[PDB]
């Protein structure tokens, strides 16, 4: 019995604000074509709850390859931030004619796109 | 299942709310301190207090008075308080039992 | 002391190759400029264990995510970086310093 | 600076036998402290494994594997974690507290 630790409990502070994700979406950096290599991010952050979806766009259609995200993890200030991306090829960051990142959190959705 | 505690628990910001520990009726609590830890995701446990009796406690280091221990005797149970709910406070808690 | 306890060591069972993370800094970008706003990102990917820290820096000095899972089972991780597009501006550089296993990646880039 | 210190991150082959360590500030004797080691997976509560004073007064956690066994360098203030055989389910967390 001494020493172990029962299983835990889970606490929620309710009332908390709920705040929509600002997304910032950067395109493949410089250094990183110049090695010819491509990345795009989305940074989603200060946003309540944390919890939400993503889903990147070719061209307007869904993409299903190549898709991570980061754990959405609690601030200092208490907001969740995340980030996901997409590895291309050089090739396929300009084959296309945009890119986007849908986030959506909670009833809001909010789209941003970058283009070569 | 020695020590049991409700999975989950809520209140809103700037209320009081206390979490139960439920010893194993086959265990008598008169005998022993309950300690409480709380762990944030991303970190360790921290020792929040020891609570035997009225008489006889003690409370972790920079931890707050909002939090403060007790106990039912007769139901086996162990208390934890806390005062003041915060942000920050959102986090798992676990009680150990011992001496 | 008593009942203190300490930070915890992450132990790994190997089961793949050591990989040191690869390592990409973006700056801010021309529209996010145009909003009167700057952010850099790192991003680091493919490493493992998954285990490591981060450290900004602003023309050599100091500034004052946890890894997650990738599909091919190696981890990555991404932090960032707010400042006003004036704070951008004004200086020689920002960095990105990555600690792995103890080896360093450190990547650079200037308001170009 | 801080009273106990333990390194980020260790790892190992499997079926070895690694030591992780657990050192205390220069201000206070380890000496007089017993050594507590908890693991801890992913969304799972800590696990006590094992507390350590000497060979004479140490016990072994509820069905906690000998081939985690604790130990002591009183000289150079260091608690030790010792697990041979090292197996998968081994990956985890490992905190070490001191009382």
């Amino acid at each position: 019995v001494t020493h172990v630790f029962g299983s835990g409990t889970q606490l929620t502070v309710l009332s908390q604000p709920k705040a929509t994700p600002s997304v910032t979406l950067f395109p493949p950096s410089s250094e990183e074509l110049q090695a010819n290599k491509a990345t795009l991010v989305c940074l989603m952050n200060d946003f309540y709850p944390g919890i939400l979806t993503v889903t990147w766009k070719a061209d307007g259609t869904p993409i299903t390859q190549g898709v991570e995200m980061t754990t959405p993890s609690k601030q200092s200030n208490n907001k969740y931030a995340a980030s996901s991306y997409l590895s291309l090829t050089p090739e396929q960051w300009r084959s296309r004619r945009s890119y986007s990142c849908q986030v959506m959190h909670e009833g809001s959705t909010v789209e941003k796109t970058v283009a070569p | 299942p020695v020590l049991h505690q409700p999975p989950a628990m809520s209140s809103a910001l700037g209320t009081t709310i206390r979490l139960t520990c439920t010893l194993r009726n086959d265990h008598d609590i008169g005998v022993y301190s309950v300690y409480w830890y709380q762990q944030r995701p991303g970190h360790p446990p921290r020792f929040l207090l020891r609570y035997f009796s009225q008489s006889d406690k003690s409370q972790g280091p920079q931890v707050p008075p909002r939090f403060s221990g007790s106990k039912d005797v007769a139901r086996n149970r162990g208390y934890l308080s806390i005062s003041e709910l915060q942000p920050e406070d959102e986090a798992m808690y676990y009680c150990a039992m011992g001496a």
